[PDB]
């Protein structure tokens, strides 16, 4: 044997695995490696737009600390 | 504070707008610059036209459709 | 001038309903009136109705199947027809695209006015107002509203559906 | 009170679908009137602040009404911190 | 040379694909079916070979003649061979379909279905054990990995 | 646009399976091939001949409820007003009502399909 | 033909929703708030009649609020203009409309 | 006016004409019917939603559910229809002349 | 960069699929006391390959009667619904974070039975008309109940989307509060798939195969990933909306592999239930979701509306 049936499912499992943590990998990679944000209201996306603004870069994910306000 | 910065920011670019208009009007016969279209004279808010009506494709994008797209 | 994307949906639209409304065998009417309503559903979704068009969708597919079984049943023939094997569905076709295509040039060129007024066109986007949200929906706080500040429109509702099916039963009921 | 304990019976029997539906929606429809929890469910769904508390100008004739967000005076949301 | 090489390798491919899965088209006549089915037993699993049964002629390969092929089913026989697609193969079990076996005589008989189907490879017995008929499968994938279609395609 | 370009890349990847499928095996297509199917034998009348609905009531009535959870979906908003009696009531009022009609149907010897 | 029971009884069955400033929940305002409520001051107790021709200011006021007609006529034609003279060489547009912006938050 | 609204209209339009044509069948005509409806929605939410007309977004579902009702009301007739004569055409409704 | 995520979405799918196809014949080999397939790879891993290379080397038969566009366009439609239904699953993190997540998953399954439906009438024979026409009973059958059952159960969520579904059963599964919904949900789920005891659209011993009787060796290869992917998504979506995982934000590849595991547990429970019993008939599958399902699941949905309210427990996000 019953446990020939293991390495199939296990190949299975192994294709499973791939997308969700590459999805967040891929988030990382893309937003400082800090857990791309999320913007369900209009609150929301006016804040980033604000962090875009303010960056200087024109990247919403490049945060500015209390050195930048002297 | 947020909303101190959005009156201003808005404020900056009607400014901005007018100056232009002034500037490409001035050879036209019969145009009043800065006219408002309304017979009140209290404040109207802009219509998303009127700001982002002289900039670029991409900015015109960002404003309309940005949070809508983003996912 | 902003990629025309809600233009390119709006004429797909029309091209839909031109494409279901010659009366083509009403299986490819159903198709048609599917993707006119997918359709339809990303217009408003590109205005900020997400639930109105995915509603709507909702509606019309579960309602198109039903009326997929009874053209099967019912309104079937032995050589059913298409869009290319009549003279008079080809030329109903051909002429709402023409003069679609005509109204479309003709507005994009020129502000003309056909039936209620002038055309505008510069795309869309310029209607859109400035004005910000908070943390919750405005179209999804509006629907909500239904059930505190509609109490008359939900009551006569529920009794025209009610209604509804005993009538449809009486007219099925046969005799 | 005799035939409607048979007719429960034979319900049960045969229907027990139908009896457990009927036995929830009518929980459902009764329970809520005499629970003491509805008017707590009303007084969390008030105390959310959707939109910005507009300041009232100051006439000098308000005793109630604070004069910051820490003076004891106004709403309290004591009750909440302890359901 | 580096075509024939390649081609060489191709066509070892698509040969191993095609016979590793058979797909046999669930089509039984007579006495020798009930040998098919023991075929598919937990004892024999031909499952376990690739070998799979599915019923529509359109989605099958393998066309297993297990039975008497009568002049009235002749027909039928035919149209559900013409209507699978290529590529297709012909398994010949038992003597009814060899060659008309104990009926060979009789006036409603087709003397062998290699009459009505060309037929690749013929299982014989009456009926042939399921060990025969696995035999037979088994031959009919050593001959379709002999096949050479690209090699012969490139030398033309 | 991300979902724009999720279901373009989702049609573009079946259309290439079908044209591989398509243009990869060879093709050698006869009249006795390309046949209708029926089990054996040629098929005695047409496939587009009208086919009988047994459950056209029970179709239409599917028809009338599926508003009805079109109706019902916005409760997890309609949850957060302030007044929450009204809100319950008008919500079970509907639901009644749906149960209502379900039963109507049921007694009267709707939901048996025809003989 | 209209036999007004609402105004009657007072039970507002359904003039809640008949126009766009009236109790909106969570206090949401409309695009045109201020345009509507002022035509409504203007023209409740004149009458029908008076109404199209006394209050003709706020009414063209708040159609221009919802359609923005003349908005639209007049960005066109400083579009077009605008079009015309950089197609003819004069314009320059400053490098904030073109993407070199300063942005401030 | 913006394109999308005389695209909606020119949509209702073109399924009225549809609707009026009654080329053979009764589907068809069923089929349109359902379409001036979907155009209607269409432009009924377009409205409000640019308006920010809040308490009317509940319009348009209304609008939904009775458009359900009529379909469900259109196919009734049709079946007795068939039941009488084996086919929907409407050329069979010719037992009532004016 | 998001056209990796998109490759990266798709491809393991369609591999997942694959090797679920060798997984569920051994496990009804293994559970009908036989091997199954062992032989073309180690523990016959190579057997899909194989199977995937042999349908598409494979001619393509189009019947002479039937409409060729809609032929062509039915497995398109249906493969293209079953990978565009995997991309708003939070796994953690969804590839597309829709603020409606469930209806737009109603509203594509809800379109996926159009494929089954064009197919099985393009086809002109009667054997797919009769298929057609079971799967539209049968989603008449279903839809309703489903649909209600999803509002019933996400009235404790707050909202529709599939996020907050995580944080929603951040200390409790939700199968604890609900588990006679996750019991008609699962049955809905079993007939949604077009799956034993209610795989009646096919019907192999009854309609020869049924809607893809016509479709010889590329579109019906498409149409069995699409079905597969449809199995494993629905299957995916009962594990997040039932039983809900730990997600640490500093390490999600805890809760990815708990949600990994959950699935695949739920769809050998599937296989299962396929290899166990026999086959429904379509009409008391409409009687069976009408007459059993449907009362249940209205009384449960006014408790469920009514419990929020009754003990002061309103979910947030407005
Ligand atoms: C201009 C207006 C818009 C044009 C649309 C596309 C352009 C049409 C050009 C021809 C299309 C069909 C090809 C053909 O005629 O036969 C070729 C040829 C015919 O040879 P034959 O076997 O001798 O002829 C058989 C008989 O003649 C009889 O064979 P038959 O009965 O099969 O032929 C009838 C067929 C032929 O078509 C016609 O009769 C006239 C063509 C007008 C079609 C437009 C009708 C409007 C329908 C609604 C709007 C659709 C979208 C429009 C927007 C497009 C812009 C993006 O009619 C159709 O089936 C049209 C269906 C296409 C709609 C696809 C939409 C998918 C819906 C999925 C759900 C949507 C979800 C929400 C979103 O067959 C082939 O070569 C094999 C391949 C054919 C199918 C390939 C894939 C399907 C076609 C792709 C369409 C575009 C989809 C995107
Ligand atoms: C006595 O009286 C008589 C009878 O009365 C009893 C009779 O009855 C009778 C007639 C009966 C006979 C004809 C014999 C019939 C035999 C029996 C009745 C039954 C025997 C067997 C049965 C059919 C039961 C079988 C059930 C089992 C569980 C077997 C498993 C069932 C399968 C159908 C399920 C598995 C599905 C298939 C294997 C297809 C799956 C393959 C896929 C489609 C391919 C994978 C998908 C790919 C496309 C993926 C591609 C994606 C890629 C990316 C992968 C990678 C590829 C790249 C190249 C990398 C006769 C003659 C008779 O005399
Ligand atoms: C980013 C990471 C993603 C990982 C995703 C999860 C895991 C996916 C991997 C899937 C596993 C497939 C099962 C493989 C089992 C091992 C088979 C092997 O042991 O057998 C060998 C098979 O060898 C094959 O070459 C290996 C093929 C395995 C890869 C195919 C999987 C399909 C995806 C990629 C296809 C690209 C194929 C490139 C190699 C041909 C023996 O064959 P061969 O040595 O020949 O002998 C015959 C030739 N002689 C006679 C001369 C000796
Ligand atoms: C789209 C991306 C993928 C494209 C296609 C690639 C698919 C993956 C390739 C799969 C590799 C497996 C093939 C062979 C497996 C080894 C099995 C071995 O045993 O086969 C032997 C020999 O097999 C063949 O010689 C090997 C065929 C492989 C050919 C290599 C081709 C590499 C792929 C190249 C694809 C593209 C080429 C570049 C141009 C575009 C004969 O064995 P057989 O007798 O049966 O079985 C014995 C039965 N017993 C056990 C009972 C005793
Ligand atoms: C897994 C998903 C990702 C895959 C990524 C790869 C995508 C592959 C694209 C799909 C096509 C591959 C199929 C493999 C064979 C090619 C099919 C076709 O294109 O070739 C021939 C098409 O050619 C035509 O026969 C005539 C071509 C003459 C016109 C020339 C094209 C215009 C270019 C101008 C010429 C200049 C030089 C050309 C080279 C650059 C078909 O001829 P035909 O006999 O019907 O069909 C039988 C094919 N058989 C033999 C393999 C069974
Ligand atoms: C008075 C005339 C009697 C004879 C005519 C009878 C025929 C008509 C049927 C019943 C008339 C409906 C009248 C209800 C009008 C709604 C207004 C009032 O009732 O208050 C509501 C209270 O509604 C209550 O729930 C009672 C209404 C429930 C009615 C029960 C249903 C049965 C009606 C019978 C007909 C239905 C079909 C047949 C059923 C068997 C809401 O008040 P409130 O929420 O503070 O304010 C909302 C505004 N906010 C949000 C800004 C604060
Ligand atoms: C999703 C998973 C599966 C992906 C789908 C694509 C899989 C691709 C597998 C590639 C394997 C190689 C296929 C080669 C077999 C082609 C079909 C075939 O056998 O045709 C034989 C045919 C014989 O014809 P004739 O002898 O001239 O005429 C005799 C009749 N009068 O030979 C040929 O002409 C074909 C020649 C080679 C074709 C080119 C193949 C090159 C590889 C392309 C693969 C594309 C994949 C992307
Ligand atoms: C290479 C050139 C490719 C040309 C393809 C054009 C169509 C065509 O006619 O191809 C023919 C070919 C059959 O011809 P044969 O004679 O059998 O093969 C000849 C070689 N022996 O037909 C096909 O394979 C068609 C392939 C599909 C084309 C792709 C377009 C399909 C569009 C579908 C749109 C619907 C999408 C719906 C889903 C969206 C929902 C969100
Ligand atoms: C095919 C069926 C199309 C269904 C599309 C549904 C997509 C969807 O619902 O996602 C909505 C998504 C998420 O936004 P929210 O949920 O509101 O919250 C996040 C923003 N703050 O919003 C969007 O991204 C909208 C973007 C435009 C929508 C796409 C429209 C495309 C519709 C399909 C048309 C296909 C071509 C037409 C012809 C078909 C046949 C040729
Ligand atoms: C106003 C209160 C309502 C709120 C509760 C209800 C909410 C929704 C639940 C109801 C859904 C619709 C139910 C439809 C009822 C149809 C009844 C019917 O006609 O079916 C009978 C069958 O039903 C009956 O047997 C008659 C009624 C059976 C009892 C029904 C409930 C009676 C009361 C039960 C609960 C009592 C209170 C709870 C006590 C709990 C124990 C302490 C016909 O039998 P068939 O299956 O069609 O064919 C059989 C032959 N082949
Ligand atoms: C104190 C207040 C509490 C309020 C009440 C709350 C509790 C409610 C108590 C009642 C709960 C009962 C739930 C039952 C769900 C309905 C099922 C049902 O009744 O239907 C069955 C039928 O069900 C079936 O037959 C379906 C068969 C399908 C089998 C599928 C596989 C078997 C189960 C697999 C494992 C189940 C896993 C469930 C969870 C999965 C993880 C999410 C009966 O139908 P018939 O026997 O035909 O009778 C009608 C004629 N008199
Ligand atoms: S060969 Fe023998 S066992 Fe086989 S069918 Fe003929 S008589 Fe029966």
């Amino acid at each position: 044997m019953w446990f020939e049936i293991l390495p199939g499912i296990a190949v299975m499992a192994a294709c499973l695995f791939i997308p969700g943590m590459a999805t967040a990998h891929i988030h990382k990679f893309t937003n400082g490696g800090k857990e791309k944000r999320v913007a369900h209201f209009s609150y929301q996306w006016n804040l980033m737009e604000r962090d875009r603004r303010i960056s200087g870069v024109n990247r919403y994910h490049v945060t500015k600390g209390l050195e930048n306000i002297d | 504070l947020f909303q101190a910065e959005k009156d201003r920011r808005v404020l900056q670019m009607l400014r901005e707008n007018l100056e232009e208009e002034a500037i490409i009007m001035k050879d036209v016969p019969d145009w009043k610059v800065g006219e408002s279209v309304f017979h009140t004279t209290r404040w109207v808010t802009p219509m998303m036209g009127e700001l982002y009506g002289l900039r670029t494709n991409e900015e015109i994008l960002s404003a309309t459709y940005g949070f809508i797209w983003y996912t | 001038m902003t990629m025309y994307i809600a233009f390119i949906l709006s004429t797909i639209f029309v091209i839909g309903f031109v494409g279901f409304s010659s009366k083509p065998s009403p299986i490819y009417g159903g198709l048609g009136l599917i993707v006119s309503g997918g359709v339809g559903c990303g217009i408003v979704l590109n205005f900020g109705g997400s639930f109105l068009g995915l509603m709507v969708f909702l509606i019309y597919l579960g309602g198109m199947l039903v009326v997929f079984g009874y053209t099967t049943a019912m309104a079937t023939e032995m050589y059913p027809e298409v869009w290319v094997s009549n003279k008079t569905v080809f030329g109903a076709f051909v002429s709402g695209l023409m003069m679609e295509f005509c109204m479309v040039y003709y507005a994009l060129k020129e502000e003309e006015v056909e039936i209620i007024f002038k055309f505008n066109g510069l795309g869309d986007w310029v209607i859109y107002d400035t004005g910000d949200s908070g943390f919750f929906s405005e179209e999804a706080m509006g629907i909500a509203a239904l059930y505190s500040y509609g109490t008359w429109l939900v009551i006569v509702t529920g009794w025209s559906l009610l209604i509804g099916v005993v009538v449809i039963m009486e007219i099925t009921r046969g005799n | 009170a005799g035939r409607i304990a048979s007719f429960l019976k034979n319900a049960w029997a045969k229907e027990p679908v139908l009896v457990a539906s009927f036995a929830i929606g009518g929980l459902a429809i009764i329970l809520p009137s005499l629970s003491p929890y509805t008017n707590y469910a009303i007084r969390i769904n008030r105390a959310t602040p959707y939109n910005y508390p507009v300041p009232l100008r100051d006439d000098g004739n308000m005793p109630d009404v604070p004069s910051h967000p820490q003076d004891p005076q106004g709403p309290s949301l004591e009750w909440l911190k302890n359901l | 040379s580096r075509g024939e090489y390649v081609v060489a390798k191709l066509d070892d491919l698509v040969n191993w694909a095609r016979r590793s899965s058979l797909w046999p088209m669930t089509f039984g006549l007579a006495c020798c079916a009930v040998e098919m089915m023991h075929m598919a037993a937990p004892r024999y699993d031909m499952d376990r070979f690739g070998v799979v049964f599915r019923a529509s002629p359109r989605q099958s390969d393998v066309m297993i003649v297990a039975g008497t092929l009568t002049n009235k089913m002749a027909p039928a026989l035919r149209k559900v061979y013409d209507q699978m697609p290529e590529p297709r193969y012909v398994v010949s079990m038992g003597s009814c379909a060899n060659g008309g076996g104990y009926y060979h005589y009789s006036y409603s008989v087709v003397r062998g279905c290699d009459r009505i189907v060309p037929v690749d490879i013929y299982v014989p017995g009456c009926p042939p054990t399921a060990e025969a008929l696995l035999y037979g499968i088994l031959q009919l994938q050593r001959k379709i990995k002999r096949e050479k279609r690209l090699r012969i395609w490139y030398r033309r | 646009m991300n979902i724009m370009l999720t279901l373009l890349t989702n049609v573009t990847l079946a259309s290439l399976l079908v044209l591989i499928a398509f243009w990869l095996p060879q093709l050698n297509a006869y009249s006795e091939k390309t046949s209708p199917y029926e089990c054996g034998f040629d098929p005695m009348g047409s496939a587009r001949l009208p086919f009988s609905m047994k459950f056209f009531l029970v179709a239409i009535t599917f028809l009338l409820f599926d508003l009805e959870i079109a109706l019902l979906l916005p409760l997890p908003w309609a949850s957060q007003t302030n007044n929450l009696k009204t809100m319950l009531t008008m919500a079970l009022f509907l639901l009644i009502l749906l149960a209502a009609s379900l039963a109507y149907e049921w007694t009267q010897k709707g939901l048996e399909w025809a003989e | 033909p209209f036999f007004d029971v609402q105004k009657r009884l007072g039970l507002d069955l359904d003039r809640w929703m008949t126009i766009q400033s009236a109790e909106q929940p969570h206090k949401i305002p409309g695009r045109c708030h201020a345009f509507e409520k002022e035509w409504i001051e203007c023209a409740h107790g004149i009458g029908g009649i008076r109404a199209e021709k006394e209050c003709k200011i706020e009414f063209d006021d708040f159609v221009e609020c919802l359609l923005r007609q003349k908005t639209m006529k007049r960005l066109s034609a400083i579009k077009r203009q605008r079009d015309k003279l950089i197609k003819e060489g004069k314009y320059t547009p400053p490098p904030h409309h073109l993407g070199k912006e300063d942005p401030r938050p | 006016m913006p394109l999308v609204y005389m695209n909606i209209i020119m949509a209702f339009a073109i399924a009225l004409a549809g609707l009026l044509m009654y080329r053979s069948h009764l589907m068809s005509s069923l089929l349109c019917l359902e379409g001036m409806m979907l155009s209607l929605f269409i432009m009924s939410t377009l409205i409000i939603l640019n308006t920010h007309f809040t308490l009317a977004n509940m319009m348009p579902i209304i609008l939904l559910v009775f458009a359900a009702c009529e379909a469900a009301l259109g196919l009734s007739l049709l079946v007795m229809v068939s039941n009488t004569y084996g086919t929907d055409y409407v050329q069979n409704l010719n037992l009532l002349q004016c | 960069m998001f056209m990796i995520n998109i490759l990266s979405l798709i491809i393991p799918i369609l591999l997942a699929v694959a090797f679920l196809t060798l997984v569920e014949r051994k496990v009804l080999g293994y559970m009908q006391l036989r091997k199954g397939p062992n032989v073309v790879g180690p523990y016959g891993l190579l057997q899909p390959i194989a199977d995937a290379l042999k349908l598409f080397t494979k001619e393509p038969l189009r019947p002479a009667t039937s409409s060729i566009s809609m032929f062509i366009i039915a497995p398109i439609l249906a493969l293209s619904l079953a990978l565009t239904m995997w991309v708003p699953l939070p796994m953690p993190y969804p590839l597309i974070n829709m603020n409606l997540g469930v209806l737009f998953m109603l509203a594509m399954s809800s379109l996926a039975v159009y494929s089954i439906l064009w197919s099985g009438w393009a086809s002109n024979s009667k054997y797919a008309l009769i298929g057609a026409l079971r799967a539209v009973a049968q989603t008449i059958s279903y839809e309703v109940t489903l649909a209600i059952i999803l509002l019933s159960v996400l009235l404790m969520n707050g909202s529709y989307t599939l996020s907050t579904l995580i944080t929603t059963q951040e200390h409790i599964w939700m199968i604890f509060t609900s588990w006679p919904l996750a019991m008609m949900w699962f049955i809905s789920t079993l007939a949604e798939t077009n799956r034993a005891p209610f795989d009646l659209t096919e019907g192999e011993s009854e309609l020869v195969s049924g809607f893809n009787v016509e479709y010889a060796a590329g579109p019906f290869a498409m149409f069995f990933m699409a079905e597969y992917a449809n199995i494993i998504m629905m299957n995916a979506f009962t594990a997040i909306l039932f039983l809900g995982a730990s997600h640490d934000p500093h390490t999600p590849e805890l809760y990815t592999i708990n949600f990994v595991l959950k699935t695949l547990a739920l769809t050998i429970t599937f296989l299962w239930i396929r290899a166990s019993y026999p086959r429904f008939r379509y009409d008391q599958l409409m009687h069976l979701l009408w007459k059993s399902f449907l009362p249940l699941t209205l009384a449960l949905c006014m408790w469920h509306i009514s419990l929020p309210i009754m003990t002061a427990s309103i979910p947030p996000q407005s």
